[PDB]
């Protein structure tokens, strides 16, 4: 429901 | 004031207070600037599992957060809680929003602590452990903004009817019966606490943290405690 | 209104008020009058353990009481609590004397509830293990003439200075934290409560007992609840 | 001889040896004609949670089975364990197919046995919780078409490559260590199971079943034990 | 040959093979020769309680030593046992005698292994408790002259019927049960282990000790462990 | 794939 | 001080 | 049934 707002997100 | 120990998660680097320039974890003993951080890939959106531990032969508090296939962040302290804490205390969590938010909302938690005295196996336990949260949780003490019973998760802070996240919010929770964390004639006291989380933010930019912490008894959200204060301490000193 | 669902110990026979010619263990429901009952081989002075044991698939409560390498005794009564209690309780230990005197002691008490909602693996439980009673117990709450820390023990009732037990008496320990003894949307919820206690008396027939109760929240001792009515009712109806 | 207590998860009408004309849950003592049957709401494709609990108080066997936010299904049978197996035993899962087929995977399996015998707390207990299967679980006993490490489950049946079910297919796994599920001077004595399942059926009717049960420590899977004997018995007797 | 990591409680200091010049207890790392060594105050013919912790975030292993009413030793050190063990080890006890004899008996064990995989709460767990030791513990693995059942305890070495001691004596006892001590995709690994011994010397000169142990499944007594050697170690490299 | 595919249940 | 002192019990 | 045999017993 939410992609990376800021916080590197390893992956996806 | 209250005495406060925490292991914070947080998501937002707050440099003038000492925060690490980027998302981080850190152990805190009695003042928001950490005694200890570690860099932290604080995953948007995902569900995240946090584990803290402690044992009174090491007396060394360590925590680990981490995503599922994703990479975990680890830090750890020396500390005997003997000298920073009252033999009497309560647990439970903390989390707030400033300018920025994010929902701080917990899917479960558990907890265990036991204590091995001085005259073997004269061993007493506490143990609870939550999956589901009701409306009416009698065995939880709610502060400030925190809710129950939404999902069967609690929202340690503010988040409308759309679901989205309020900003200038603090919310606690901590369980209803005292933890005895530790007594003169132990041989080993320890105890281990779980939690998984799920902080989202729809306007990209997440704040300020959640935190586990453990304080007096009778501890209360502080004056002005929101935001970078993690609902935790009255000032940033 | 009180409302009790208690495994007694009862240690004299008041046929007066409906009870067997011999010391006994029973269950009561909202009553001093058990529902079912069964003969115990009480043996004064000697350390005896107690288990008390209830799942929601079969709503049966059982107890069996023994005694080191003796016989046990043992009692069961199908009931269904959901329809008896509110699903937000709390647990005790209950106890008194009368014309006749004994001495309640606890010497160790621990408890386990867990609730299994109708979803995956959301199931939530509650355990604490005492096996040595500080002085000042924080999450304990005693009411009457309870106390703990002779020699690490719970004494219920009231204990002489020199030893020995006390007349008119009544004692009571409960649990801080409330406890969501079931709700309406679980698949199986139980529990189960083990204590080990010593009874000793001085004179010819001990009275009055020890019980294992369960009850409302602010439950609190009944006047003149003393002696046969083992501070858990107001009548002996 | 292979002595067998099965509590049994049937989801196909095998009217020829006794079956209702519906899945069902029931009890099974040394055979496959269940003392004790409950009808069965049965959800294909629906990941289900069963729960089996037994105490010696009762000695009253009982279990639920159900789906989330859905009807559950009771049975319950009053035995003596004791006067039916060794009390040396082993614990396990076991599941087929035949003319029909389904997939039998377990998601997760938790057991706990507590013996506490005929003196000062001489507790013995034992507890294993499975909630991730690795591919090489060296603490399970793996017979027949058992595998485990598909995405983490215990997989009992044949299931093809592509992911669909086998038919004549038979499967279990036991704990490796043994179980000491009773003695003679216990005071009390209990055990409470725990899995999760996930049955899904691409054909009309879906068969044979899954079935918690407890044997001797040598047991093994008789000829022909396949289809509609669940690979627990050897004929329909 | 075995890997083998120990926690001993050295009763006879050999100072020919690094030994402090008194009782102590060590940690090995696959060396009779510990890494780390604490003194001990042994009191013989008192009963004591030993806790043996360790966790992967920290990645120390710990362990406290105590006698009610007296001192505690502990001793701590740092070693990640991903390097040092297989993920799939066995657990139990050893001890010996030599020249110089003492008993070492058992009087209760329990252990506790937890695994929490990076896909969060993905936790298995084991955990056994004994208090109670039977003739024929089909649950435990005896090797060399260890012995059950006397008394309900566990004999690691050769005792008479007059109760006294044997010189030259080996014995071990391991869980029947393999145990998946770490996993790569592991956000926290830990295990806690207690056992209360004693160790009585009618001979005034004890000898030579107890330790808890983990090592490769297989694990069996090496030729002349006996002694100094306490079953762990084929020589004193 | 396969969610409730089976006998007489309230709604889908 | 009191042991098992009560009715009917094999041995003493 | 035993005292002090060698090793430091801190007590009795
Ligand atoms: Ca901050
Ligand atoms: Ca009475
Ligand atoms: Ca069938
Ligand atoms: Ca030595
Ligand atoms: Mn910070
Ligand atoms: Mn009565
Ligand atoms: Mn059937
Ligand atoms: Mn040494």
């Amino acid at each position: 429901d939410v992609f990376y707002p800021y916080p590197y997100a390893s992956g996806s | 004031a209250d005495t406060i120990v925490a292991v914070e998660l947080d998501t937002y680097p707050n440099t003038d207070i000492g925060d690490p320039s980027y998302p981080h974890i850190g152990i805190d003993i009695k003042s928001v600037r950490s005694k200890k951080t570690a860099k932290w890939n604080m995953q948007n959106g995902k569900v995240g599992t946090a584990h803290i531990i402690y044992n009174s032969v090491d007396k060394r508090l360590s925590a680990v957060v981490s995503y599922p296939n994703a990479d975990s962040a680890t830090v750890s302290y020396d500390v005997d809680l003997d000298n920073v804490l009252p033999e009497w205390v309560r647990v439970g969590l903390s989390a707030s929003t400033g300018l920025y938010k994010e929902t701080n909302t917990i899917l479960s938690w558990s907890f265990t602590s036991k204590l091995k005295s001085n005259s073997t196996h004269e061993t007493n336990a506490l143990h609870f452990m939550f999956n589901q949260f009701s409306k009416d949780q009698k065995d939880l003490i709610l502060q400030g903004d925190a809710t129950t019973g939404t999902d069967g998760n609690l929202e340690l802070t503010r988040v409308s009817s759309n679901g989205s996240p309020q900003g200038s919010s603090v919310g606690r929770a901590l369980f209803y019966a005292p933890v005895h964390i530790w007594e003169s004639s132990a041989v080993v006291a320890s105890f281990e606490a779980t939690f998984t989380f799920l902080i989202k933010s729809p306007d990209s930019h997440p704040a300020d943290g959640i935190a586990f912490f453990i304080s007096n008894i009778d501890s209360s959200i502080p004056s002005g405690s929101t935001g970078r204060l993690l609902g935790l301490f009255p000032d940033a000193n």
